[PDB]
């Protein structure tokens, strides 16, 4: 695309320059270019993807939320429309990301590392797209979610903040949009214990990534119990 | 809507 | 353009919604297109136009000084044609608000509300185009803010919050854009003078929005003696 | 940048 006659090393500077500017349509936008250059992913620029894609697609969900609820209590076309036209945008972005996912992000990442990553993301953007819808997207997010978990689970151990951040994402997933919140307490509940008794094994500097993922399964149980 | 928390950026 | 199949009223009500979605640049483009449909605007509306594209344009300066600065320290070509690229397109969106107020809002603007409120907008993008340039659209900003404030000064009280507005900003073109900070401070200080000497003739209402305005005058006399 | 006061909101 329009990003085609840019160097790779200059997309990903210039989308943590966009980053550092909060413009996060550019930094989306110069990441999909980067990721259309064909190669692998290192974990910084898998992050700087993630980053980015959840910064624009946060920003369509919240206006989305204001727009179903005026039209919820409002119930001319207009409100109606307007919903429609951000779901749209919305839906557009999901399958944008799900698209880099599938051509070629994770079919060639071996590694447990990208792979779970890249698999989280896959669930997470489904989930999006259910927030919004719906029966067959909700087991898309699902079968990718487990997939992610199966892997964490044989490959990572129970303090890595990317198993960490699935399983969170993974209950969430269940409490909201599965209609499963026992289930999403049990995980919530399991993954926080497991990690809590393998802090030991961390550095200062780990065990201050593990425990601030861990605080967001705490403050899920906190409203959920 | 009550929304919870997910991983990454808290942007919407 | 691409607003011209939708009723202007539609517009409108799709402007106050995005507003309420923080959807700024959706707010610009539906006020732009009611702008378009060639009849004046109302208070409202000229309201509506202006805190949309003050949004917009404030992303974008703001992102603007983030990449300058970043630039001015380093000093690869890509910090200069990233902070390029969202110079251009400050540009762009100061010279449609510019466009609009030539075509043709401020010709067809006879009450002193609309027409000071038109006239200082003009003064406003051309001092968003300064501060990224430069003597000539310098001269643009001054002589459009000049003719609002004469417009101001015979036509409407000293504690209206057009006019008022119109002289905070004019102060800080003096301070920023002219290098005048004395006459800055002669004029943030007269007019908050003049005002506070006509709250008396005011209602509890009106008290409150000179008042803020009167406060954003004593912000900027704080910084600048 | 220090940035001073101007009418509207302060969205930069
Ligand atoms: C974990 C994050 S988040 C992030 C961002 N730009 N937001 C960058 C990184 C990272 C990852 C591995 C190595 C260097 C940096
Ligand atoms: C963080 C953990 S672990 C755990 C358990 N009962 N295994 C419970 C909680 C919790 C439950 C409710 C509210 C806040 C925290
Ligand atoms: C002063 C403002 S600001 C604004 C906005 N939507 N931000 C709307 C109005 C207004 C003006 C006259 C009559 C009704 C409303
Ligand atoms: C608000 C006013 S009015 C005035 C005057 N000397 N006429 C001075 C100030 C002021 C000056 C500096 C800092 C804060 C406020
Ligand atoms: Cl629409
Ligand atoms: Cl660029
Ligand atoms: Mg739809
Ligand atoms: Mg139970
Ligand atoms: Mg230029
Ligand atoms: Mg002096």
């Amino acid at each position: 695309g329009a990003m085609g006659s840019m160097e790779r090393a200059s997309l990903i500077q210039k989308a943590k320059l966009a980053e550092q500017a909060e413009r996060y349509e550019d930094m989306a936008a110069f990441m999909k270019g980067a990721v259309e250059k064909g190669e692998e992913l290192s974990c910084e620029e898998r992050n700087l993807l993630s980053v980015a894609y959840k910064n624009v697609v946060g920003g369509q969900r919240a206006a989305w939320r204001v727009l179903s609820s005026i039209e919820q209590k409002s119930n001319g076309p207009e409100v109606r429309e307007y919903r429609e036209k951000v779901e749209t945008e919305l839906q557009g972005v999901c399958d944008t990301v799900l698209g880099l996912l599938d051509s070629h992000l994770i079919k060639e990442a071996g590694d447990a590392e990208s792979r779970v990553f890249y698999l989280k993301m896959k669930g997470d953007y489904y989930r999006y797209l259910a927030e919004v819808a719906k029966k067959r997207i909700i087991d898309s997010a699902r079968s990718a979610y487990q997939e992610a978990m199966d892997i964490s689970k044989k490959e990572m151990p129970p303090t890595n903040p990317i198993r960490l951040g699935l399983a969170l994402n993974f209950s969430v997933f269940h409490y909201e949009i599965a209609n499963s919140p026992e289930e999403a307490i049990s995980l919530a509940k399991t993954t926080f214990d497991e990690a809590m008794a393998d802090l030991h094994t961390l550095s200062e500097d780990s065990y201050k990534d593990s425990t601030l993922i861990m605080q967001l399964l705490r403050d899920n149980l906190t409203l959920w119990t | 809507k009550l929304m919870f928390k997910t991983e990454g950026p808290d942007s919407d």
